[PDB]
């Protein structure tokens, strides 16, 4: 029945997790305790791909929690939902990853990955038809950046064939931790560029812009940037929770989305940001190609759009959607690729996000993401030419030779990009 | 008495195939539940729908007819709808997980476990008939199921029943109507490797059918469910000879008989008038000789094409309804000298006729206004080429690039049969240019 | 979990010990007898300082502290003082006879007679915690305990907790306080044993703090009671992220990642802020902006050096009391125009920022004022180097003619032990040199 | 527990060590019954360090009388203070010394020095930790010069470790006892360079020029000599004997002031003979040297200061600053900060604030000078030899002591030219 088993790992992987259940559980009338409440059956038709049936007409979110410190764990399952998660799947362990990610990767995490995988294991036998994988995680800190990739590796050897999606939040000095961050996202890039099949980038630097340029906040906090996030992850997987015309699945996604194996990340967009005055179809799609829509700090016009897909929701003229679609083509055809004939999709869904008339999600696949990578790979090198910082993880037990590894990877990964973007 | 099975592949062909099935029963008078009072004879009889609907002991007529789909998604709607009853549960076949646009997926990876299911299941139904005629087998291009389970069950069906006619309803990819990107490879694939295992194919393009939605329906944004009730009156008026008391096209043989005498060269035209919106109240309805003018309209072609820029071959006109010979040969004398007819000069320049005077059924609450007089007209042409150019185009630009071959390659296939099938093609073009052109 | 035991070695890790007892009780609404009436959890809890206190059935709250000296005098004070309930006597440690501002003392000859024993009262509470994070030392440079048994003490904790991380509070020494005149001698000389089982030291140059208690203080003479509760202020800001619980608080252990880019490099900066009188505070009204700039004045600083001769490689703020973000990055906008925050190429510009809600407290009858909101800057900065250099002179002035240096090899040392350490403080001078060249 | 073993010896010896106790027990408030009459507690905390503890909250001084003529002991006993002193502490030969050293440390004194180890032994085993021993005696001949040496030499082979302290006072001809006192004390200072950890050199010469010139003193007497001695000894042992801002004993002094092992030779001072800038002026002047030696025909390599009464520590400390500032010259560069300062609250009887001064200077190689000049004078000629030769020594034995102390004095100028960059 194509259902997705959901891992979050880490302290913003389950931040982020948890706003997104908050926000599904929503749209789709359960309550915190799991009881549904709401008054359409398109609530329950897809319903069975995110949630678990307990005896009781009760929902459980097919959802797994992972972290190395207990904190985070504990401020979810007090927080608004906490209550609906399956007591059975918190996994977490004490000593925390002190935003190492050897410390995730190799040494604590490693005495915990087991635990992990059993409920994994559990979660999965208990599924008609096992579609996929997704997780939500950070890249810049350990449990998240390193445990993160340690599982999908582990999860790809014993399931070979489904589908790996993550949402992947790439760290900014805007919004920053530690000065580590580029060394625990460049060795995860790489993990990632190998083992999974689909990656939203999620780019702090961008969320902080939206908040501070557009949404006019001086002072933004994790719960601001969240916010986008959540309503993006809704967007996203719109499709796969509400029916319509659109019987697809994330594999049938990954075929039309990713023309090549290792360019498998994804620009992700939402409009209109978050109203009294209502939106017109000519501006959620003008502002849904605008740069400064981008979860992702990269200007497309930089390089051109490999594939694109575009979801409505919202009960709208779909004639006046499919107008103002072709118009953006026809206005910026320089940006997209001639060799893939209409690589531009569309779906629209009746049911809008709570709050909003009607809304768009944008999801592109597009040479100007090196930009991201660009810059990770700039701050990496200032600080590995001189070795900075190098002792927190080579007490780990690593070695420069596989930072020399990641950061050279990440760099054809930029080049390849750019032999698609003279094309 | 000779029997025609259908074989329904994928979304596109069950869905098509429901369409149709709901209209076979409108025409012969058979109940949702099976029954039908028109037949006098109970649990048997040699009558002329006796070759698409088989009879039990308790007087229920069944389709001849399989439906099989990778995922029970759609077939599903089928066990749940208004014709339940009608199908046998063994008639409907599906799958756990689709193959996800993904020819190789659908031909190769899921197709080889079903495979031989699928046969049983025809097998199946092969032995309750007398002299049998051959399969039907509707099936998108695009999807990964119609375009890769299709041709390995197509090559399957030359080997166990040999000397059967095999007839083909496909549905040409228009990004105008749900298509992905992926969806040329496909088409190239399923044709090159269908090619030789299909005597006779008629290409409906979504684009079309979509068109005539539009225009002389009015529907400003036509769904899967116009767009198939609007295909199966054209299927209908294709099989109607098989179903009903006739002269011409009684058996799948004469279609590869009057319409193609080149093999490769096996996709003939149809054309289809009038489509009329049931939204107007008052429409004079057309004549013979207008119906007849507007077959030659390329507005109303299930493929989008030129048919004056090209030759034909073989022409068919099929009428219902109120129709005497008298005044077809008064339009037919009239539409030689009005319009552009070439015909290939080792080809008669002639028209088979045919008359049933029983007229256009329409699934009541439908679009389609009720006519008292319809035609469709199967012409083999030249023209017809041009869809095959636009697709190999797109197939062109996309693999130079080697754009989303990593798929098809992961699935099991060898990069090569890209190749080969293109290749195929370029001579399938070629084939129609020293056909039609002179210098 | 997270636990912290806090080791006091000698006479001026002995007296820093009790001011900083004395006000984190203070600060937890902890009274003498141990007491904590806010506390619901009897006999236990995990609690943020649970991190500094045990506690016991009758719901006695009990510092993670060994107090050790080589001579009673100095712990016989706290044995008696106002806190004397507070701790266990297997908590306070003491010798008969001490080392004389010698080194080779404190390290070898009387050092060993007692550091079995000290060993194993750290044992037993380290055996209390559920995931002991680490020791916390508080010790002098210039005393034969506080810089020969240091060493001893720390090398044996190496050998009994493996890489569990060791901080270190230093007091370098300044003439004016209360230096004899070997201490150069005992302070190359810890400073070369300790370097490499020390993952973090924040030295608290004696001349700097006197030297602030006169101007901002108003003190004609300070004393070492004066020292302390300025010294302990510090400490309290330090450690105030492991004791306390709030929204936008940054661990310590994070800072620690930015403020160690070698393992070598591990002497971080303090500066405080606002170090004002009562007289003084009764007027001014001290804004975030204010503080914060005051971080970056050269006087207000525990070691004597020229940041501005220098460049940076990390810069924390530990924010604590009213205090809320805008403020503070419009602040940190001001000063990163008006003043030259020089960075090293190979690490980014930017300044980490915790905030701890719990306002600052004062002992009762201390000399500074009751403020709404302070500021503690740690700062890694090749600025350091100079002290290093102004106390490598004075132990080569001395060296070069072999003075006192009989004292040393009489309880067993050699001479080469001298140089070896000098060499050491020699490489490690060159290596605040080279981090601030730029990179090729 | 940082008890110290007090030990007088000889005539000199004893009369300097009963004023010492005479004076420290009016200040600490113990009458001559050993009773606590005082009304201070700061003068009981360190008690221990100079007294035991009898039933009865009475207070014994730890010290240990030594003589080899029982005319004096006898004086002792009969002095105020003289009940005071533990009854077996008092350990008299009868022969005498004849102020001939090699009588006191090879023959006579040999003969009675099992005697007092026993005691210090037993006054040792009572002391929770012992500190060391500090001996008043005399370089001037006999008992304290020669048998005071032997005790130092043989107390050191049974606790090395331990601290050797002497209050040496220097023969001078102005208050001359014999002729042969050259001799004796040369062969003294060539046993104290080599068997003491910090010797203090009261010099007689010194104390006489202060009672004449500055106290204008006409007839001076040894009361009057001894009563400087007092002062001096009451003021070095003052944060040894109250609970100062300084936590400090005998073995840190030393680390601090003794930067080569056999420059261990201090240079006493007293003031007054009333600011806190006139005091510390007077202190490093020439006249208040209880050694003849200008400060300022040499340089000091450390130099300690105490200062008792009520007075302002900052004033101290800027004071103390200036001086040195001012005499930059008189100070080597390569011993930074050299200079150290403690303040008393209590000041001595009879002041209301006094100064003491503890320097480690080159200059005192004047002292040495003195001695090595009347020394040579007699030993060239060979004048009075059979007084020791007759004992059993040979001139070999006189020449090491001279050429010992040519080099003592030589290192001192070593130093006092000694360089820095
Ligand atoms: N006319 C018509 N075209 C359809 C219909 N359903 C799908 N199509 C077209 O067929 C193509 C997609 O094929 P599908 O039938 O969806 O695919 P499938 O056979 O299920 O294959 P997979 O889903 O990949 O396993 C697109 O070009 C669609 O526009 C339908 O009901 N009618
Ligand atoms: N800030 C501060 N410095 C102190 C304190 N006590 C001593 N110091 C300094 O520490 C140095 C001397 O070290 P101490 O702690 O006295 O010596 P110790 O560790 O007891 O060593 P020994 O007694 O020689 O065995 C000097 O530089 C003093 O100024 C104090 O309470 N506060
Ligand atoms: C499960 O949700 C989705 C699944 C798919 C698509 C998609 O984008 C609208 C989705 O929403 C995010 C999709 C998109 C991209 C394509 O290429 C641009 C394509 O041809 C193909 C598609 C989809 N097919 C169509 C005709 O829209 C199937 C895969
Ligand atoms: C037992 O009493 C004393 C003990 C000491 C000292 C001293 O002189 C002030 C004493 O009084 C006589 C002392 C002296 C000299 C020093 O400087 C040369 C020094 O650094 C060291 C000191 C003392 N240290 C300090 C900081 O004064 C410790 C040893
Ligand atoms: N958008 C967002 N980023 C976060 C959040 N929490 C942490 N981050 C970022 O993630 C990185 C730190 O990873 P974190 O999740 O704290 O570490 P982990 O627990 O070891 O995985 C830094 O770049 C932070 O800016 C959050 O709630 N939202
Ligand atoms: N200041 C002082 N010097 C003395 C005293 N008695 C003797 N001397 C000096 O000590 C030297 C003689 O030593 P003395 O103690 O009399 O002889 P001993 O008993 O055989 O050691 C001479 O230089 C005397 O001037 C005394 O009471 N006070
Ligand atoms: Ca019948
Ligand atoms: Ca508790
Ligand atoms: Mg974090
Ligand atoms: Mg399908
Ligand atoms: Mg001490
Ligand atoms: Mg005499």
């Amino acid at each position: 029945m194509r259902e997705i088993v959901h891992i979050q790992a880490g302290q913003c992987g389950n931040q982020i997790g948890a706003k997104f259940w908050e926000v599904i559980s929503d749209e789709h009338g359960i309550d915190p305790t799991g009881s549904y409440h709401g008054d359409s059956d398109l609530q329950l038709e897809r319903i069975n791909v995110y949630y678990n049936e307990a005896t009781g007409n009760k929902y459980v979110p097919r959802a797994i929690l992972v972290d190395l410190e207990p904190g985070t764990m504990d401020s979810v399952r007090s927080g608004p939902f906490g209550q609906i998660f399956r007591p059975d799947n918190f996994v977490f362990g004490q000593s925390g990853a002190g935003n190492n990610w050897a410390k995730g990767h190799y040494t604590e995490g490693a005495e915990l990955v087991d635990s992990v995988l059993d409920v994994v294991r559990k979660e999965s036998e208990s599924c008609d038809c096992l579609q996929g994988f997704q997780l939500t995680h950070s890249l810049g800190g350990g449990t998240g950046s390193g445990m993160g990739t340690l599982l999908i590796s582990k999860i790809r050897e014993e399931y070979p064939d489904r589908i790996m999606n993550t949402f992947s939040v790439m760290p900014s000095p805007k919004v920053s931790d530690t000065v580590v961050e580029p060394y625990n996202a460049t060795l995860s890039v790489h993990q990632l560029v190998e083992n999974t099949d689909e990656t939203y980038c999620i780019d702090n630097e961008a969320l902080y812009d939206i908040c501070f340029r557009t949404l006019k906040l001086t002072t933004p906090t994790y719960g601001d940037l969240n916010h986008l996030v959540s309503a993006t992850m809704s967007g996203v997987t719109t499709c796969l929770r509400f029916p319509g015309q659109l019987n697809a699945d994330l594999r049938k996604l990954a075929v039309n989305m990713v023309p090549f194996p290792r360019l498998h990340f994804f620009m992700p967009g939402f409009a209109p940001l978050t109203q009294y005055r209502a939106l017109t179809v000519p501006e959620l799609t003008q502002q849904m190609f605008d740069s400064k829509n981008m979860m992702a700090a990269c200007d497309p016009r930089h390089g051109r759009y490999l594939t694109v897909a575009a979801i409505f929701r919202g009960r709208m003229s779909m004639k006046e959607v499919d107008e103002q679609m072709l118009n953006v083509q026809n206005k910026n055809s320089s940006y997209f690729v001639e060799w893939i004939p209409n690589n531009v999709k569309t779906a629209v869904c009746d049911i809008p996000p709570r709050g909003l008339k009607m809304s768009a999600t944008f999801i592109g696949n597009s040479t100007a993401i090196q930009e991201l990578f660009k810059r990770i790979s700039e701050q990496f090198t200032a600080m590995f030419r001189r070795k900075a910082f190098l002792h927190w993880y080579t007490g780990e037990g690593m070695d420069e030779m596989e930072f020399t590894e990641a950061e050279s990877n990440m760099n054809d990964l930029v080049s390849e990009y750019q032999q698609y973007q003279d094309a | 008495m000779r029997e025609c099975i259908s074989i329904h592949v994928g979304q596109a062909g069950v869905q098509i195939g429901n369409a149709c099935w709901e209209l076979y029963c409108l025409e012969h008078g058979i109940q949702p539940d099976g029954q039908m009072p028109s037949d006098k004879t109970i649990g048997g009889g040699d009558d002329s729908f006796n070759t698409f609907f088989s009879e039990t002991g308790a007087g229920k007529h069944v389709p001849r007819a399989v439906f099989v789909d990778l995922e029970p998604t759609v077939i599903d709607e089928v066990r749940t709808g208004t014709y339940r009853q009608l199908f046998h549960p063994e008639q409907l076949i599906t799958g756990k997980e689709d193959a996800a646009n993904n020819y190789a997926r659908g031909h190769y990876t899921i197709g080889k476990e079903i495979i031989d299911l699928v046969l049983d299941r025809i097998r199946k139904l092969a032995d309750q008939c007398t002299g049998l005629q051959g399969f039907l087998v509707f099936h998108s291009f695009g999807g990964g199921t119609g375009s890769g389970f299709t041709s390995l069950l197509m090559e399957r069906l030359s080997v166990d029943y040999g000397k059967k006619s095999k007839l083909e309803f496909s549905i040409y990819p228009a990004p105008q109507v749900s298509t992905a990107v992926v969806e040329p490879y496909n088409s190239i694939l399923t044709t090159h490797t269908t090619l030789e295992h299909s005597d006779c194919a008629f290409m409906v393009d979504n684009e079309a059918i979509y068109d005539i939605c539009r225009r002389n329906l009015d529907i400003e944004r036509p769904t899967y469910t116009n767009l198939n009730r609007l295909i199966s009156q054209i299927v209908s008026s294709i099989t109607a000879s098989l179903r009903f008391d006739g002269a011409l096209n009684v058996d799948l043989t004469e279609f590869q008989t009057n319409l193609v005498p080149y093999p490769r060269i096996h996709f003939p035209l149809a054309t289809y008038a009038p489509v009329i919106s049931a939204e107007k109240a008052y429409h004079e309805q057309l004549s013979v000789a207008e119906i007849t003018n507007a077959c030659f309209e390329p507005a109303n072609q299930m493929v989008k094409c030129d048919p004056r820029h090209g030759k034909y071959m073989a022409c068919c006109l099929l009428y219902r309804g109120d129709v005497v010979p008298k005044d077809v040969n008064a339009a037919i004398a009239t539409i030689k000298t009005k319009r552009s007819i070439q015909f290939v000069d080792w080809c008669p320049t002639g028209f088979k006729v045919g008359i049933n005077y029983q007229p256009p059924t329409v699934v009541p609450g439908g679009d389609l206004a009720k006519v008292q007089r319809a035609v469709c007209m199967l012409s083999n042409t030249t023209a017809i080429a041009e869809a095959w150019a636009r697709l190999d185009h797109k197939f062109d630009l996309m693999y130079a690039k080697r754009a989303f071959v990593h798929w098809y390659v992961g699935e099991g296939m060898e990069e090569g049969e890209f190749s080969e099938a293109r290749e195929d093609m370029a001579a399938l073009e070629k084939d129609y240019e020293e056909v039609g052109v002179d210098s």
